[PDB]
């Protein structure tokens, strides 16, 4: 999910399921490896304290300024579409160089 | 109006200073609910006197 | 407060994570505007009766 | 033209990428664990290259 040697394109996103094992994300608070990072329906540091019943991960690479239409019910040339993401949508975005 | 409806969940899933706009949400709504719910007992009330 | 009155304006000029917000507004004067209607209605209610 | 009773001024130097995340309720690296602001902080934020 995060370092995969190739992630597939976002026209194309890989679709991935995460079950039945222990999500620890203290690594990107361990070691400085992405650049950007936030969440919008949950805390950064708090993922690790709550546990979650299905957690689910999307990969895809897109351009530079096209980062920042990648939130709830944003809309340009990306967003509206190959990927988006609900307007109610609950979860995080990562993004490194 | 919020994300959810639990204020448990708020503050497991959300940061302060998120966290506090979720609960104020929460509480703006809830509390208009009991406003408008002893506005009607109220009314109940001086009916029943 | 919100920027339009209207639901048509809000959704065409606004995208959907502002329109919401917007509507959010419009909704709760809409609301609070009932609960007075509705408030009042209930104590004319009870002087008439 | 509002005048202020005791003005205390902090200078620190930090990453580039890290100035985006220098605010009232921001998360990072050094907002969470180095340097952190009051989450109702009242002041401004100065930064330059």
């Amino acid at each position: 999910v995060f370092n995969a040697t190739r992630f597939a394109s976002v026209y194309a996103w890989n679709r991935k399921r995460i079950s039945n094992c222990v999500a620890d994300y203290s690594v990107l608070y361990n070691s400085a490896s992405f650049s950007t990072f936030k969440c919008y329906g949950v805390s950064p540091t708090k993922l690790n304290d709550l546990c979650f019943t299905n957690v689910y991960a999307d990969s895809f690479v897109i351009r530079g300024d096209e980062v920042r239409q990648i939130a709830p019910g944003q809309t340009g040339k990306i967003a509206d579409y190959n990927y988006k993401l609900p307007d109610d949508f609950t979860g995080c975005v990562i993004a490194w160089n | 109006g919020a994300i959810s409806s639990v204020l448990n969940d708020i503050l497991s899933r959300l940061d302060p200073p998120e966290a506090e706009v979720q609960i104020d949400r929460l509480i703006t709504g809830r509390l208009q609910s009991l406003q408008t719910y002893v506005t009607q007992q109220l009314i109940r009330a001086a009916e029943i006197r």
